[PDB]
RNA sequence: CCGAUAACGAACGAGACUCUGGCAUGCUAACUAGUUACGCGACCCCCGAGCGGUCGGCGUCCCCCAACUUCUUAGAGGGACAA
């Protein structure tokens, strides 16, 4: 063997990646896991801040462009040997996965 | 009841205008303990006339620019004004706040482009005025001075209360009234 | 795990990278009809989809092309051996793709015609390939020495708000022809109709749709049906 | 007698300051952070502080227990969220305890002073926009 | 009964606990206490011959009522803001070698020590006469 | 102060009522209940408006023969 | 020769009231499921312009609340509402204890069994649940429902012919049996929605209203058709009188009420319209609940009020 | 926008829209956020009061040696429409 492994789930789509984070805890429970819930870490937002103009000439008006990063954590009580293929069937490319062991 | 700073009970005081009774609000519904509050009073029209009368003293005390946020020391300079006046007269120092704003509004003004025409006051600007030329008065005669501004804020309010043509704001009350008074 | 870069850093390198990939395959296939590309990262090996016109002249003969572009995408980007592939995807209706409709348009300028008659040719293609409506605009030294702008505006097309963001698309190109530059600019509003591929899905914010009611007949003298 | 499980906790905000109170079934005790209402910051503001046990008095207080933690805001802001936090927590303890008129009562003996004391106020702060030093100001303009 | 430390009025807390800590002579002062300047962002070493004993005081305290702090959480603790000339003022930390010497000296008393993680906190003698002290005061003012 | 309804508020709430004239009232959230399910309105602000011009038109019927 | 006088009101909520429930057991005690999101218990102190208390209030609900019951015992209560969820309350403070995650759109009705074991919801989303009483849904009933709003769902109060009846805005009367929740008839004849349904304490006869204003009798044990007899505007609330005869039926702003031998109207129930400005529409009935005697009548309004009706001589 | 009407039917811009602020003791949850409760450990008072007071002291998910989500986070929905 029982062990303890952690999912982070990492996305700019917000809606796809609670889509892969309710699919893969629900074939998580339905296979006899015990599971904890996608704890949400608060967002990042990157917030470069540009001067809208390529020469120096005008009324300095600025772009405001930003990105958001949303974290997820799951975790699982049974051996990778059957969590590797769950997570395989959950690609939706616009997340980026780490699995990793509570001892890591 | 409520009494504010905890001592000059309120229930007491008494406005003798009809005019200026309708939009000054030291009455019992009215009485807080503290001129502080986060009130809200500037949203609509007419509001400020049911904001209580030493609020609206010490939010106009928190002015020249230097002090612009500063409303706890207006708030002790309010106080330290209101014991510097009960010392002084043995008077409630809401009376006499009372009488000093009644004593220092203008009554007749006069306005154009083409100061031409004399007209009536509102019985809210003559509040804002009155208001206006006490603090102004207490804060021009603080200014250079080994006077706090406390006492001055007290001898203001006294001085315009008994009416001496000696305050600064009776003083530009009468002048008002006389520039008024020419083109009527 | 040895190596390691903060969330951050990583999310704009990979942004960095789309960047990077789709401007160098615009550069290079531009005369076999790029118009996008889609990289799906994994942590295996990863895919590369070029979503081309024409793909039978991306794929080389027997795939040679193919083959030493995903020969300069892994000698360039660092990438393990045999960790990336490279695809090729023909795109449906390229009358709605602005990328192509730009090159196209290009093309014809560059063989030497009338540009009214080339951006009247692209218009009408643009039109009866389905889109609901089109906008070119070709701007430079035409005929004459100062500089003119001139725009082919047809159909129905929407400018301001959020629904511009995803349900139109556009594309500039640069014509070097023989007296400075041409500036192309196509936009081309997509349909909103199947809620599949062709357009987008979630229709313009202010359209409503009401449905009819049935016939409703027979609110008659009372009758009970038992079982 | 010793009832347990006697207890709300109860929020309050000014600004950005939560002041969240949680009143147990006790003997007249209130303290914020561990320490005294008269032993509280600035102290011109004392009597916006203890506003509330002076318009209930000290009967309704007698049988409860307040114990406040504050975090964010100011100095003032963070008095506004605890004299809040506890008029509420009051409210909340009696309707869910005692009777409903009860509640009523005391519900609106504090509406009509100060309605603060009871509803939230919603103004928060403006963004700065990229002309000017603030939300609204704008820098000094030049013609010649 | 009561009392502790939080339930008393901290200024006159400090005033006592540093008669005391001066009153009992056995904290160790430094030879430059006299030419310190205090925190340089500062001028005109402060206007007290015993101001050792009131910065060990509100040490003590500080130390008292959140633990594990160094001599960053106190120079953070007696930063100020820095008039700085014609150019705006901005915040500036306090005196290293000050806080050093005060966090060595109620050492020496054996009334703070480091503790298992960085930084000092109270020993139990410390919180003892720290509440003593409290205990004293309270019955000053309310009697 | 401001609060003209737009002529797609207005001719979405005209095509509701004279389609839809039985199973709405006077009754501003079971017309905003009724709107919801019987049209594809794609925004929660724009549907509640509809549902506000129907129940103020529906009081305009029942007091007289609008159009309707 | 018998009139119903108002004794008074019923203040201490401000949205509208939207059903009444009254118990056997205890009848010092009403429910008060209003459209300001809480349930109130009331102290039935009959006194003057103090007739009633509001006592405790229960919250939890996140929407409008549709429909309130009472157990037979009168130590449970249940309530649906417009957020798409049930919840089990109690005496003793009125914290809820079980709450039915069900329906994807909102309730509109609930009913406790005869025997309070099943559950049963009536909902927006066209579907009809019975529930175990810990939370657990047996099993929905789909495909040959309303294909319409579900309205008022109904038990029939006697254990045997157990018989679940179901209006609805699909103008049918639909009933149900419980031995397998399948359909047994299938009563037509309305021509607008129906807004309730009433079982009589006896379960031989119930009563469905609606937008025709037909309060339209049915049977129950040969279940064919009764008489229909008509009152006034929109039918909002049915209900028989416990002991006696007499249904009644809240009809707009007034409330007409009719014996069974006999189809003749019994009295008239109206509010005394004061300041009439000829603007304002009056205030209509919503709900009605007898008090389990016969002897008052609470009758739930479209304001903030909920008003008593005695019954005189 | 209502209406009037040699115009009728439309198209863009406005509005809708997107992000943000303010409300949910209702939902989904959380040892990378906590809160209550409990058990230890320090001090204060006591004559003993004590289920007393303070604690950003420790522990209570290596599996029961506790529950829960008010406060924190962020998802789904609700909520305001001149009703
Ligand atoms: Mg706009
Ligand atoms: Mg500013």
């Amino acid at each position: 063997a029982i062990h303890r492994i952690r999912i982070t789930l990492t996305s700019r789509n917000v809606k796809s990646l609670e889509k892969v984070c309710a699919d893969l805890i629900r074939g998580a429970k339905e296979k006899n896991l015990k599971v904890k819930g996608p704890v949400r870490m608060p967002t990042k937002t990157l917030r470069i801040t540009t001067r809208k103009t390529p020469c120096g000439e005008g009324s300095k008006t600025w772009d405001r462009f930003q990105m958001r990063i949303h974290k997820r954590l799951i975790d699982l009580h049974s051996p990778s040997e059957i969590v590797k293929q769950i997570t395989s069937i959950s690609i939706e490319p616009g997340v980026e996965v780490e699995v990793t062991i509570a001892d890591a | 009841d409520i009494k504010l700073f905890g001592k000059w009970s309120t229930d007491d005081v008494q406005i003798n205008d009809i005019s200026l009774q309708d939009y000054i609000a030291v009455k019992e519904k009215y009485a807080k303990y503290l001129p502080h509050s986060a009130g809200r009073y500037a949203a609509k029209r007419f509001r400020k006339a049911q904001c209580p009368i030493v609020e609206r003293l010490t939010n106009s005390m928190m002015m020249h620019g230097r002090n612009n946020g500063k409303k706890l020391m207006t708030v002790r300079i309010v106080k330290h004004a209101f014991e510097i006046i009960h010392l002084l007269t043995g008077e409630n120092p809401l009376q006499v706040l009372v009488n000093a704003i009644i004593n220092s509004g203008p009554r007749e003004d006069s306005t154009r482009i083409g100061r031409r025409q004399a007209v009536d006051v509102s019985p809210l600007r003559r509040v804002n005025q009155a208001i206006w030329l006490l603090c102004t008065g207490a804060r021009e005669a603080a200014f250079r001075n080994i006077k706090t501004i406390a006492e001055c804020l007290a001898d203001e309010l006294i001085n315009a209360a008994k009416g001496s043509s000696n305050s600064y704001a009776i003083k530009k009350k009468d002048e008002l009234e006389r520039v008024a008074k020419s083109n009527r | 795990m040895a190596v390691q870069i903060s969330k951050k850093r990583k999310f704009v390198a990979d942004g960095i990278f789309k960047a990077e990939l789709n401007e160098f395959l615009t550069r290079e296939l531009a005369e076999d009809g790029y118009s996008g590309v889609e990289v799906r990262v994994t942590p295996t090996r990863t895919e590369i989809i070029i979503l081309a016109t024409r793909t039978q002249n991306v794929l080389g003969e027997k795939g040679r092309r193919i083959r030493e572009l995903t020969a300069v995408v892994q000698k360039r980007f660092g990438f393990p051996e045999g960790s990336v592939e490279l695809y090729a995807e023909k795109v449906a209706t390229r009358g709605l793709c602005a990328i192509a409709q730009a090159e196209s348009l290009r093309y014809k300028l560059l063989g030497g015609l009338a540009v009214r008659r080339a951006c009247y040719g692209v218009l009408r293609f643009i039109m009866e390939s389905g889109a609901k409506g089109c906008e070119v605009v070709v701007s430079g030294k035409l005929r004459g020495q100062r500089a003119k702008s001139m725009k082919f505006v047809d159909g129905l097309m929407i400018h301001s708000g959020d629904p511009v963001n995803y349900y139109v698309d556009t594309a500039v190109r640069h014509v070097l022809l023989r007296q400075g530059v041409l500036g192309i600019k196509v936009k081309i509003m997509l349909p909103w109709d199947p809620t599949g591929k062709i357009g987008p899905k979630k229709p313009l914010p202010d359209h409503v749709s009401i449905v009819e009611p049935k016939d409703e007949i027979l609110p008659t003298t009372p009758i009970s049906e038992q079982k | 007698s010793k009832g347990p499980l006697q207890s709300v906790q109860v929020f309050g905000r000014k600004k950005t300051a939560t002041a969240v109170a949680h009143c147990k079934r006790g003997n007249g005790l209130i303290k914020v952070n561990g320490r005294p209402l008269e032993m509280i910051e600035p102290r011109t503001l004392q009597y916006k502080l203890l506003e509330p046990v002076l318009l209930l008095g000290k009967e309704r207080f007698a049988g409860v227990d307040i114990r406040v933690r504050v975090k964010g805001g100011g100095h003032v802001a963070q008095i506004y969220a605890i004299r809040q936090s506890i008029s509420k927590a009051l409210v909340a303890y009696y309707q869910k305890y005692v009777d409903e008129a009860s509640k009523k009562e005391i519900k609106d003996i504090l509406i009509q002073y100060d309605r603060t004391l009871l509803v939230a106020d919603p103004r928060r702060c403006e963004s700065k926009k990229f002309g000017g030093p603030g939300a609204r100001a704008r820098y000094q303009k030049s013609y010649r | 009964p009561g009392v502790t430390v939080k339930d008393v009025n901290q200024q006159e807390f400090v005033r006592a606990l540093a008669a005391f800590l001066k009153k009992s002579g056995k904290l160790k002062v430094p030879e430059w206490v006299d030419t310190v300047k205090l925190a340089k962002h500062k001028e005109l070493a402060p206007y007290d011959e015993n101001w050792f004993y009131t910065r060990a005081a509100s040490t003590a305290r500080h130390l008292y009522l959140r633990g594990g702090a160094g001599v960053g959480s106190m120079t953070k603790i007696y930063g100020g803001r820095q008039r700085n000339g014609v150019m705006p003022s901005h915040f500036s930390r306090g005196s290293k070698s000050v806080a050093r010497r005060v966090l060595q000296a109620l050492e020496g008393l054996k009334m703070v020590e480091k503790d298992q993680d960085g930084g000092r906190k109270l020993t139990p003698q410390g919180q003892r006469d720290l509440d003593r002290i409290a205990g004293q005061v309270a019955a000053a003012n309310k009697k | 102060m401001g609060r003209v309804r737009t002529k797609t508020v207005k001719k979405a709430a005209r095509v509701i009522i004279e389609k839809y004239y039985t199973r709405l009232g006077n009754d501003f959230h079971t017309n905003k209940r009724v709107c919801e399910e019987i049209a594809i309105i794609p925004s929660k602000k724009l549907r509640n408006k509809i549902a506000g011009y129907v129940t103020h038109l529906m009081k305009r019927i029942q007091r007289g023969p609008v159009r309707g | 020769t018998e009139q119903m006088t108002l004794r008074g009101t019923l203040k201490g909520h401000n949205g509208w009231v939207t059903q009444i429930a009254t118990t056997p057991q205890f009848p010092d005690m009403i429910l008060s499921a209003s459209r300001d999101k809480t349930i109130i218990m009331w102290k039935l102190t009959r006194d003057e312009t103090n007739y009633g208390i509001p006592q405790r209030a229960l919250r939890g609900h996140s929407h409008f609340v549709s429909d309130v019951v009472i157990s037979s015992d009168g130590q449970f209560a249940l309530s649906g509402s417009w957020d798409g969820t049930l919840r089990l309350w109690d005496l003793t403070t009125g914290t809820t204890t079980r709450r039915f995650v069900g329906h994807t759109k909102d309730v509109l009705s609930v009913a406790f069994s005869s025997d309070n074991r099943q559950i049963v919801s009536g909902s927006r989303d066209k579907t009809i649940k019975l529930w175990n009483t810990l939370g657990v849904c047996k099993y929905t009933v789909q495909d040959e429902s309303h294909s319409e709003w579900v309205s008022c769902v109904r038990f029939s109060p006697n254990s045997s012919n157990p018989i679940i009846v179901s209006c609805g805005w699909d103008k049918l009367v639909k009933v149900w049996n419980l031995a397998n929740c399948k359909l047994k008839t299938n009563h037509i004849g309305h021509t607008g929605y129906l807004n309730t349904v009433t079982v009589s304490p006896d379960g031989s006869l119930c009563a469905s209203g609606g937008k025709d204003g037909q309060a339209m009798l049915w049977d129950l044990n040969e279940g064919k058709h009764l008489y229909t007899l008509d009152g006034g505007d929109i039918i909002n609330a049915l209900c028989f009188s416990p002991n006696r005869y007499w249904l009644c039926a809240a009809t707009g702003p007034s409330i007409k009420i009719w014996d069974l031998e006999g189809k003749i109207i019994v009295d008239e129930l109206k509010q005394e319209v004061i300041s009439t400005s000829s603007k304002a529409e009056p205030p209509q009935c919503t709900s009605l609940a007898w008090s389990a005697d016969g002897q008052t009548l609470f009758a739930g309004y479209t304001d903030n009020l909920v008003r008593v009706w005695q019954v005189t001589i």
